[PDB]
């Protein structure tokens, strides 16, 4: 029943029906709190409808579930980067590179926030490293 | 301890001008994902700071001794509760201090000759100091004539030629100032920097 309304969350969401696949993905984690595919899933909605305080607290209630997953820390790193936390997104894209060293996005975006934030060096450092991974 | 440098493949030669600096940096370097620590004797009461630091050995760190020049220093290292230690030249005093102490040795080689002093003395994995003069072209040479030997070079080891010196077949690395200078957010940024880095390195 979880599976289902995530399904159907995510049917209302290829039909661009965003904010009612919102309301499907907060049906099924009121069946299973537990469902880290709704919570993912939840917040990449709401960073769509630009909820973003509130995509990041589903992004955070996913991670919280599924500690190692890149593309979650990722995805907090690029919400947290559209609110402006800088230093919060640093650490989350850093988490992200640390779980999976071979996101060649998560290494362009930590290179992007960091020289927004000043450190030219470590930005240098990120770029280099998205630029080995990425041959284009 | 051999298991350990093949398995994180990068220590942190930690120089600092206090026990305030040392700890704070090394603590940035562990969180970074760096779990091999090489704390120098340059600092001062630099048994101090690897005795200080035992609470990390918990966590799952391995603090050890850098810069060993003298026997005298070499107790105040083991007594602090040193996991391995590292000297940029080779002594025969420490090697046979360490041996019968139980503690791990690595000491500083350069020539082909200082290698098979250190050989003789049952060393098989060396610090080659500085790897910013012999270049990685010097462990290629050495695979031929001496192949069961291993190395860790230390000093001229970047995120530019950390490839480079891997592609020779080094064992793990030594990087200085290019991990440990900086503040607590620089120095934990850039040990993530270069895990991944060599993380690229060994694919």
């Amino acid at each position: 029943m979880a599976l289902a309304y995530v399904m159907l969350g995510l049917l209302l969401s290829l039909l661009n029906r965003l904010s009612l696949a919102a309301e499907a993905y907060k049906k099924a984690i009121e069946l299973d709190p537990n469902d880290a595919l709704a919570w993912l899933l939840l917040g990449s909605v709401l960073e769509k409808l630009k909820r973003l305080d509130e995509a990041a607290e589903a992004y955070k209630k996913a991670i919280e579930l599924k500690p190692n997953d890149a593309s979650a820390w990722k995805e907090l790193g690029k919400v947290l980067e559209k609110l402006g936390r800088l230093d919060e997104a640093a650490k989350a894209y850093a988490e992200a590179i640390k779980l999976d060293p071979s996101d060649a996005e998560a290494a362009k975006e930590l290179g992007k926030v960091l020289e927004k934030l000043g450190q030219l060096e470590l930005a240098e450092r990120a770029y280099q490293l998205a630029i080995e991974l990425d041959p284009n | 301890m051999e298991e350990l440098f093949k398995k994180h493949k990068i220590v942190a030669v930690l120089r600092a001008n206090s026990v305030e600096e040392a700890k704070e940096k090394a603590l940035a370097v562990f969180r970074g994902g760096v779990h091999l620590i090489e704390i120098t004797f340059t600092v001062p009461d630099a048994d101090t700071v690897i005795k200080e630091l035992s609470f990390l050995k918990e966590k799952g760190a391995i603090i050890g001794a850098g810069t060993v020049t003298s026997l005298e220093q070499c107790q105040k290292a083991v007594e602090s509760g040193a996991e391995f230690i590292v000297s940029p030249h080779l002594d025969p005093e420490i090697s046979k201090f360490c041996k019968i102490n139980g503690v791990f040795y690595m000491p500083g080689v350069m020539t082909p000759t200082e290698l098979v002093k250190a050989m003789k003395l049952g060393h098989t994995i060396l610090k080659l100091f500085p790897g910013e003069v012999v270049g990685p072209q010097f462990v290629k040479a050495m695979k031929g004539p001496f192949p069961n030997v291993k190395f860790v070079p230390t000093g001229g080891v970047n995120d530019q030629n950390v490839c480079e010196w891997f592609k020779a077949g080094v064992l793990a690395v030594g990087v200085g100032s290019a991990l440990v200078k900086g503040t607590p957010e620089q120095v934990e940024m850039l040990a993530v920097l270069f895990v991944a880095k060599i993380a690229g390195c060994t694919e």
